[PDB]
């Protein structure tokens, strides 16, 4: 995240963080469930195994709510493709159940028509992640949030040297340089209605990071509710 | 109005039939007896922040 703010304790507890052998975080992930993770297609492909990370807001430091999950099925879109980065989805499922305590809570998953016209007509929305504080730069060590505009559908097309399709939406500020990075791919972009908050889209991409005129591009969370329901029977 | 008028007085998901606000919830909430609000049935439901 470049700008924002750090999410304070018990603020984002719905992240996920997606760790190399390494131990070091490469994407983002959202929790759905005790035993679902929802990420990005495109992060599948940042590392040959991956864990998942949970309660973790600082990297440095250990924080005894924090655990680490081991991946059993991994659930990807088979009509991803590097080309064109539509059907950027993931469901990831965990070999054992997270323990939800401070920190560690799911978003919920909106019904698609309420999200669309409730949902996704808000003002904005909220981006989170351990990505990149500046374009050029290293993971960050905190866990960020920022609140993003939902972005008219033509202006982003518009704003855009891609073709974005009806899987993906905009978000961000066209002279605020502050935005999703590298690093944030698969990480939660949430919509608050009543003080509760719904899972609307998955971090996909973007040219460079708080470019002006240019946005962050989301999968749309509403185009794969089946999906989505149907990879957790499973 | 119904539904577009402030979310048919539903906490959480607002549906409209026979020209009648249907309010519903997201899994781990029930709908309470008034019909609009949506109650956690159990610790850590889905969408709430852990401020506390
Ligand atoms: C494969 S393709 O044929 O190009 C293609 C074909 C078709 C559609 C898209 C693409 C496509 C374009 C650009 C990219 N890339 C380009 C490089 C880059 C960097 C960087 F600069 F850090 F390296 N970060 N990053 C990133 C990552 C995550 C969020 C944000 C973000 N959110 N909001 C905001 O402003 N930025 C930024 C990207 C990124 O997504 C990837 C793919
Ligand atoms: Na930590
Ligand atoms: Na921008």
């Amino acid at each position: 995240i470049v700008g924002g703010q750090e999410c304070k304790d018990g603020e984002c507890p719905w992240q996920a963080l997606l760790i190399n052998e390494e131990n070091e975080g490469f994407c983002g992930g959202t929790i759905l469930s005790e035993f679902y993770i929802l990420t990005a297609a495109h992060c599948l492909y940042q590392a040959k195994r991956f864990k998942v990370r949970v309660g973790d807001r600082n990297t440095e430091q250990e924080e005894g709510g924090e655990a680490v999950h081991e991946v059993e099925v991994v659930i990807k879109h088979n009509r991803f493709t590097k080309e064109t980065y539509d059907f950027d989805i993931a469901v990831l499922r965990l070999k054992t159940p997270i323990t939800f305590r401070m920190n560690v809570a799911p978003a919920c998953l909106p019904e698609r028509d309420w999200a669309e016209s409730t949902l996704m007509t808000q003002k904005t929305g909220i981006v989170s992640g351990f990505g990149r504080t500046h374009e050029k730069g290293r993971q960050s060590t905190r866990l960020k949030m920022l609140e993003v505009p939902y972005v008219d559908r033509n202006s982003c097309k518009l704003s855009s040297s891609f073709i974005i399709t009806q899987n993906m939406f905009c978000a961000g500020y066209d002279t605020k340089q502050e935005d999703a990075c590298q690093g944030d791919s698969g990480g939660p972009h949430v919509t608050r209605f009543k003080d509760t908050y719904f899972v609307t889209g998955i971090v996909s991409w973007g040219e460079g990071c708080a470019r002006k005129g240019k946005y962050g591009i989301y999968t749309k969370v509403t185009a794969f509710l089946k999906w989505i329901d149907r990879s957790m029977k499973t | 109005k119904l539904c577009s008028l402030d979310n048919g007085d539903c906490d959480q998901f607002c549906h409209e039939e026979q020209n009648s606000v249907v309010c519903s919830c997201a899994r781990g909430y029930t709908l309470a007896d008034n019909g609009k609000a949506c109650i956690p049935t159990g610790p850590y439901p889905c969408g709430k922040q852990t401020l506390e």
